[PDB]
């Protein structure tokens, strides 16, 4: 889980 | 497809013209808050997603936020309010490249609504003051309390105007019938000084009074015509219409 | 995007000014919290981030508070108030240099506004005082208890002046009209010493009462005409113009 994935991944979860 | 028109500022900042027969091609990237505004007094009503977990949709007013929550989320947004509704076709962006900030709406029929209004307006008043063809009368004759008297006074066949100098006390203003009697007729005071009491009545014979001194003012070219009030204003170039219809 | 320009002190403090239609560049380092001010006034309506765990929000009125709190914090910020909406593209800084510390806006129409009302207010003040264009009149004469007279009575064609001596109580001053009866009339105490009772009307008589002595003034050069308000001020030199609009 590199951090561009940990990024793309909060980025989605986000209210 | 009516596909937002970027400004000359920036390409985050892009107006559509509303077209009820049209859809609104968003370009959403991931990541961000795409702020769609609505008219100035628009009521939402509701709101209908293709995905209501693709899209997280808060909602203030007439203030829209929505934000992307899942991958390859193509779907439609079909808000309906009192007015109108709207229509989205949401096409996510792969390379998060020339974002959409926030879409505004311009609407053509509202524009079109407001400045005909306003020319309407600029019409009307240009009409009110131009007061072209008035006919006056000046045989007017007085007796009395010489102290209360106007400097001035004539009619144009529709209101009577009482002209006093600066330093005199504006006195009140009655009207007179055939056997003396005297009532109030209703006044507008007119001027650039507030010097002239328009009275809004044509009559042989009027009253002006201040405390214990009284002057007759008598009309000495009393015309029992007139002139027709055709229109419905106090000018014949300006027409009174009927809005409420009902 | 408006990228800001930095102080002449702190490259960290750094100006930019408000336009509706382009994006504000933030470039947020780790560990520092960015203050984001308002118009002074302005109501916080609604606010949305790209991603709202990224940044850490703070409001107290019109300061905001901010910072980050992940890796890679590449989202927007768009904060509505009642007037107008803030568009930010904050880019987090890798290398924690060239942080901000506060954002501050300046608004062209708020300042051409504020700045017209203090010109306008120094002219408006210096026309009352110019006091030029005025006409004196002094054949005034008294008879009665000269012991409450002034030492010198003039008008202006506007107001009616008395000046009374520093060792004279100040009198009251009344109306009399054709009938002689008195009544009020408004009055301003004028003067450095505030020797000078200037009342608000040019009339023919009036009555000087204190206690049970009375004067009577009467204006021996009475102008009936007097010269017109057309300004709505005490003086010709400033308009009084219509604010309230509606």
């Amino acid at each position: 889980k590199t951090p561009y994935e940990l990024a793309r991944e909060r980025m989605l979860r986000s209210g | 497809l009516d596909v937002p028109s970027s400004s000359r500022y920036d390409h985050r900042i892009r107006y559509v013209t509303y077209n009820p027969a049209d859809v609104v091609q968003v370009d959403t990237v991931l990541g961000v808050a795409t702020h769609i505004m609505l008219e100035e007094g628009e009521q939402y009503l509701t709101h209908a997603f293709g995905d209501s977990e693709a899209y997280a949709f808060a909602r203030k007013g007439r203030h829209i936020f929505i934000k992307p929550q899942a991958e390859l989320a193509n779907t439609n947004l079909i808000v309906v309010t009192d007015r109108r509704s709207y229509k989205f076709r949401l096409q996510m962006r792969n390379d998060r490249n020339g974002a959409m900030y926030e879409l505004a709406f311009r609407y053509p029929d509202t524009q079109a609504r407001q400045t005909r209004e306003a020319n309407a307006r600029a019409a009307v008043e240009a009409a009110f003051e131009q007061r072209v063809g008035a006919y006056y009368n000046l045989k007017y004759m007085m007796s009395g309390d010489k102290d209360i008297a106007p400097v001035n006074a004539w009619d144009d066949g529709r209101f009577t105007y009482f002209k006093f100098s600066a330093n005199a006390d504006l006195p009140s203003i009655y009207f007179v019938d055939a056997e003396g009697n005297e009532s109030l007729v209703p006044r507008t005071t007119v001027g650039s000084s507030n010097n002239i009491i328009a009275v809004h009545k044509v009559n042989p014979k009027w009253m002006i009074r201040l405390g214990n001194r009284a002057l007759a003012i008598f009309n000495e070219a009393y015309d029992p015509n007139g002139v027709p009030n055709d229109t419905g204003t106090a000018s014949p170039a300006v027409r009174r219409v009927n809005k409420g219809g009902n």
